[PDB]
């Protein structure tokens, strides 16, 4: 259908899964990966591949997959085998980086990162409340601030 | 969200084109 | 009459395609405070998205 | 001596949306009614003129 | 042996000690070390001096000792007093960097680096294997990809 909100009330801020490249950041190329990895995500990392957030014992979180900005227009959807093949899933791990928050989540600067775990769509996404469901404490992730609506840029003290 | 490039435009078309062959 | 009189103009480029596909790009972001010497947390970016009209 | 005889037919429409993946659709099938008469001229020299009922 | 492997069926890999500036890296000079400092390999700052790892008990471990590629041909060894002498032991201690992996060791990507806390040649070679001989966990340093013969590239988180 037509083009969707056709007049915004303010400027949009950084969408989820983009890194600011001032500060000391590192997104990393990973060739393996799932299909369907949605990009402004929390994305673990399991078997030797990059693969979406689901109720584990303890995923190794491996970063923020990255939004690529000239791929395919659709969904924020890492994809294999298609006309929008992805041949890697570049995945922010250090710095300075935008991602999706909990609708319910309230977070604010200096918060510890908290990401989902659960096999739903909320997969992956970033909350600073640690009684949610799922609720997996992402190693030294700071919320920096709102970017975005339900989108935050955090800050990875160390490398994911 | 997403990207920028529409889908289409992220694949090339090749010019050249393969006509069908047939026993000689 | 009224329809042309209205102000609608009138978009010949589809060619013979049976499809015409519009894509719109909107820039994404914010300027933030800065100081002399610092690393800028607000960055400029750009998105988009796509119709298509048989 | 017999004669063998075949049609090929196209439109303005399909003319241009052949011409859209930079086809030339009447030469294409010139192309194929030439090529199809030499391949028919091969086969009617090896196995002759088979008829439409076997 | 006269020039190991007279012909290669693929260029040889990216050697120990070697750090890759595309991410985050930092290697900081320590004007002053331990004669016998193999490069390439994790070296440990004790009494105000760089050394090759021992037989304490809780070394402070710098980093990776860079491999100094105009140094001296010849093993990758910093040496005072010659004239192959190396004023400084600059030392690889942030980002993804090259250390020479234990010949008994398979690790793969994400795997923490524990460092040989050994007194021998086998000192500061990285292995997988918690349950190896005098190995110590380098806390925040995590295998990232086999470069080489035995050479793997390792990620420092933070500032090693």
């Amino acid at each position: 259908m037509a083009f969707n909100n056709a007049v915004l009330q303010e400027v949009s801020d950084l969408p989820a899964g983009e890194v600011i490249k001032a500060s000391p950041h590192n997104v990393s190329a990973f060739e393996v990966f799932q299909n369907g990895l949605i990009e402004g995500r929390f994305v673990k990392f399991d078997a030797g591949s990059i693969d979406i957030l689901d109720a584990s014992a303890t995923p190794t979180i491996a970063g923020i997959a990255k939004r690529k900005v000239t791929g395919e227009i659709g969904p924020g959807v890492y994809s294999t085998s298609g006309i929008e093949i992805d041949q890697v899933a570049e995945v922010i791990n250090f710095g300075f980086a935008t991602v999706t928050v909990q609708d319910a989540a309230a977070p604010s600067k200096y918060d510890p990162v908290y990401a989902i775990n659960l096999d739903s769509a909320e997969a992956g996404k970033a909350t600073e409340n640690s009684g949610a469901t799922g609720a997996l404490a992402v190693a030294d992730c700071v919320f920096w601030e709102q970017k975005a609506a339900n989108v935050w840029l955090v800050r990875m003290n160390k490398f994911l | 969200e997403g990207g920028i490039i529409l889908a289409r435009n992220l694949e090339h078309v090749s010019s050249e084109i393969f006509t069908q062959e047939f026993a000689g | 009459l009224t329809f042309l009189q209205g102000g609608i103009v009138v978009n010949n480029e589809g060619g013979y395609a049976t499809s015409v596909t519009k894509l719109k790009l909107k820039a994404e972001g914010g300027f933030r405070e800065s100081g002399n010497d610092t690393n800028t947390t607000g960055k400029i970016t750009l998105s988009g998205e796509s119709d298509s009209i048989p | 001596v017999f004669t063998l005889e075949g049609e090929s037919d196209w439109s303005e429409i399909e003319l241009k949306q052949a011409e859209l993946q930079n086809v030339n659709l009447p030469s294409r099938y010139f192309e194929a009614h030439a090529e199809l008469y030499n391949r028919k001229i091969d086969e009617l020299g090896y196995l002759g003129q088979t008829r439409t009922d076997g």
